[PDB]
């Protein structure tokens, strides 16, 4: 879909396309947007981030495991991504699977620190940050008012057409019987970025490969 | 009666279960006679392993016609099979390879050429010894001479260093009429020998006037410079800020590095005056030659821009001006007479510094004998300055690189006798073996390492010359005996033959960089950490190399902290300015600031790219070397 991809494309990919409307019209939205969808996990969100990879430098950060896997590191890796994003001003920062809130007392101070550093109290518009998660209700409203000031969009239920096409491509060379339907498979699964149905097609193609 | 059938069954069962020598005997006594599954079984794998173990046992045991007939039978059989994956590399070790390649190369070009020449050229320079690579180059000259895609035969000219290859590729590339591109990387690929032999045979015929018109000069830079000015647009904020934080008479030397090595824009070149007047003597050489480094083009403009500094009131302005005249061009050779004419001071007058800039500049411009006869009173003078014999040995060495298996003539023999004449100022014993090993370059089977190993066995000065000849005499082949010998001699008490002899690692294994990262940094011999630090900076600088620069970047001694931005800038020519900010976090001495600016503006097997830094490995001395540090030609 081009509709919800042109606004984020011009939003975070701004200084590489049509450079006569950012300063001539006087817009300057140096805050970006915040993405959220009940399937989430970066399937349609990564499908919205693939347009930035055409002619630009991309940075892929999925999940918050790299912050919660150390004793007391905290947001230091976020500061490294923000200084390499400062040195990479003509790039796109994509953060996916923000489920840190969903020990625990440090998550609130590293998320409030993420809010303070993401706002740029002593920095001008240099890099754009993209936020993505699975459930918008788990996130605290602190990340909303300072973070989102430009635009937010709601994402509907998942699309069975694209997942059915991916399962059809992955099961094109495979051998399936007549009693194996697709509606129960695409219906029973939920909250999968596509790499998970690719994962069950890899362990299903390998599991079918065990019998040669 | 039909005993060959019983021999076929016997070799079928002995080859069926296990054997090492009894398998091919019923076949060599059988004389086999009388696309199928059975033919692939008893021919493909049974004759592949069978003839392979026969060629191995007969190749390693004795050293007949039976193995040649069976080897050609397996060659034709695997030509019918058309799977040259293991068959080629199996039939390598049994010239036989010549008739093998010219017998197999009939229809398939990119398969045997790209695949066989790719994995067999890489594995031939990696594992296969030298005397077979010559057959690779001659038979590849044959099958590639009959085929298209000339630039791979030009790689065969880079590895062969032959005079007939450029003639055959210039008449074959002359018949098949890009042009300026193959001229540019043609001059880049050719060494010092075949472009002067090329300029003498093309001084004879030249076949269009376009071979010395095009491929002699002015046309490796006639496409680049105007297109480099057109297609690129550099900002002025680097000259402003990065060109404004210079001070302390050393960052101004780094600003002569700037001026010389940033030439689209020529603002800092003509930013008023007094910039050369406020500088120092060696900075007057660096700034007098900087305007020569900004003029790698516009031959007519070079004379009218450097003419103001020629024969001026200051000695370093005119000597560095002649150095500029040597840097601006390499085929004009018209500025020689006003400086090369006199040459006579005999103690310490101006023409000795003009001998530095003019002999070094002419060495950058250049078996030339007249300039060497003029260099006889140069080494015979024996001035107290080091850079005299420095640019003399390096100049005659760059004149002598790529020769026919080197030479032990009275030139380097003369500089060895006059080297051992007086044992003073050991820097002579450090930079004279540089030019010696430069004359050792180009060897294929030279015994100059043993001749020197017999002639300069003495105190560790000329024994350091001996290990330098050992460094330049082992450019690289399959000689792992020198790798275990490298590990054995690596623990020597002498802390300089470790530096150079262990520093040869970046030259020996420069291609197979998978084994280059080693545990040399984990030792306590910080000089070895400098060895690996210098050895890293020869590639794009992947995350592993920058990972080594993470630990090597943090040190307390000014020699290693000064040495890390050099290789950090050579390895990377948006992750460039981040390690620089890391240097700003480490420091905020003067050498580290001048060198970190040198990296700031340095960011933005050819001997020309191997000599200047191997000579640059002696920076830990007085600022006298800094007059030669800025004129390095290895920087593209």
């Amino acid at each position: 879909l081009d509709n919800q991809i042109q606004e984020i494309k011009e939003s975070v990919e701004l200084p590489l396309t049509h450079p006569e409307y950012y300063e001539e019209m006087g817009i300057k939205p140096p805050k970006g947007v915040i993405l959220y969808g009940p399937p989430g996990t970066g399937k349609t969100l990564l499908a919205k981030a693939v347009a930035n990879q055409t002619s630009a430098t991309f940075l892929r950060v999925v999940g918050s495991e790299l912050i919660q896997k150390y004793l007391g590191d905290g947001p230091k890796l976020v500061r490294e991504l923000f200084r390499v994003a400062e040195e990479h001003a003509p790039s796109i920062v994509f953060i996916d699977e923000i489920d840190a809130i969903g020990g625990e007392r440090e998550i609130q101070r590293t998320m409030l620190e993420l809010l303070n550093q993401l706002d740029g109290f002593d920095s001008r518009g240099d890099v754009k940050v993209i936020m993505a998660t699975n459930r918008i209700e788990t996130l605290d409203p602190a990340l909303i008012r300072p973070g989102r000031i430009d635009r937010k969009i709601e994402f509907p239920l998942p699309d069975e057409k694209t997942k059915k096409r991916i399962f059809q491509i992955h099961t094109s060379r495979m051998t399936l019987a007549d009693d194996v339907t697709l509606d129960d498979l695409i219906m029973a699964k939920d909250d999968l970025s596509g790499a998970d149905i690719k994962a069950i097609c890899t362990e299903a193609g390998l599991m079918a490969l065990r019998e040669r | 009666l039909y005993r060959p059938a019983l021999e076929e069954l016997r070799r079928q069962i002995r080859s069926s279960t296990t054997s090492m020598t009894s398998v091919p005997k019923p076949l060599k006594f059988l004389r086999p006679h009388y696309n199928k599954r059975f033919a692939a079984d008893i021919i493909s794998v049974l004759a592949m392993t069978m003839s392979g173990e026969r060629e191995c046992l007969k190749y390693r045991l004795v050293g007949a016609g039976e193995v040649a007939k069976e080897w050609q039978e397996l060659d034709d059989a695997e030509k019918v099979q058309r799977e040259p994956l293991l068959t080629l590399v199996k039939e390598i070790v049994p010239l036989l390879m010549e008739i093998e390649q010219v017998d197999m190369l009939e229809k398939d070009i990119d398969e045997n050429a790209y695949a066989k020449v790719c994995l067999y050229l890489t594995s031939c320079v990696n594992y296969v010894p030298e005397p077979e690579n010559s057959a690779l180059l001659r038979c590849a000259l044959g099958v590639f001479r009959k085929f298209s895609r000339f630039p791979e035969a030009l790689r065969l000219a880079l590895m062969l260093n032959d005079m007939e290859l450029v003639e055959d590729i210039f008449t074959s590339c002359k018949d098949v009429v890009m042009l300026g591109r193959h001229g540019v990387f043609l001059e880049l690929s050719e060494d010092v020998e075949e472009y002067e032999d090329l300029t003498e045979i093309m001084s004879n015929v030249q076949l269009n006037s376009n071979f010395l018109a095009l491929a002699r000069e002015l046309d490796i830079m006639e496409p680049k410079v105007p297109d480099d000015i057109y297609k690129t647009h550099l900002e002025n904020n680097r000259f402003g800020g990065s060109g404004s934080q210079v001070d302390s008479a050393r960052m101004n030397l780094a600003s002569s590095f700037v001026n010389g090595f940033v030439n689209q824009d020529k603002l800092l070149t003509d930013d008023g005056n007094k910039w050369l007047y406020k500088n120092k003597d060696h900075g007057m050489l660096s700034a007098a030659a900087s305007l020569g480094m900004i003029l790698l083009w516009d031959v007519d403009g070079g004379l009218t821009q450097i003419d103001k500094y020629l024969y001026s009131s200051e000695d370093y302005i005119k000597s560095g001006a002649l150095l500029a005249c040597g840097i601006v061009n390499s085929g004009v050779r018209n500025e020689c007479d006003p400086a090369l004419a006199l040459l006579s001071d005999y103690v310490l007058h101006n023409s000795n510094t003009m001998r530095l800039g003019s002999i070094f500049g002419l060495g950058l411009a250049y078996n030339r004998e007249d300039v060497l006869t003029l260099l006889l009173p140069v080494m015979g003078d024996s001035k107290s300055s080091m850079e005299v014999a420095g640019v003399t040995a390096l100049a005659c060495g760059m004149i002598a690189v790529g020769s026919c298996n080197g030479d032990v003539t009275s030139t380097i023999l003369q500089t060895i006798m006059e080297k051992s004449e007086t044992e003073l100022k050991d820097t002579y014993a450090r930079w004279l073996p540089l030019g010696l090993g430069l004359n050792h370059l180009g060897k294929g089977e030279a015994i100059e390492a043993i001749l020197a190993a017999l002639e300069v066995v003495s105190e560790p000065f000329r024994s350091f010359a001996n290990t330098l000849v050992d460094v330049c005499a082992y450019a690289g082949s399959g000689n792992v005996l020198k790798v275990q010998q490298l590990l054995h001699i690596c623990s020597e008490h002498f802390d300089s033959k470790e530096k150079e002899e262990d520093k040869d690692k970046k030259e020996k294994k420069d291609k197979d960089k998978k084994e280059a990262p080693a545990d040399m940094g984990a030792h306590q011999g910080v000089a070895v950490l400098g060895i690996a630090l210098i050895a890293m900076g020869e590639e794009i600088g992947a995350e592993m190399a920058l990972r080594t620069f993470g630990h090597l970047l943090r040190y307390g001694e000014p020699t290693l902290r000064r040495a890390v931005p050099l290789a950090l800038a050579l390895i990377s020519v948006s992750h460039d300015a981040d390690p620089e900010v890391s240097y700003n976090s480490i420091f905020a001495a003067r050498l580290a600031a001048m060198l970190r600016q040198l990296a700031q503006y340095h960011a933005k097997k050819g001997t020309l790219t191997l000599c200047p830094y191997h000579s640059d490995r002696q920076l830990m001395s007085q600022v006298a070397v800094a007059g030669l540090l800025t004129v390095l030609v290895s920087f593209l």
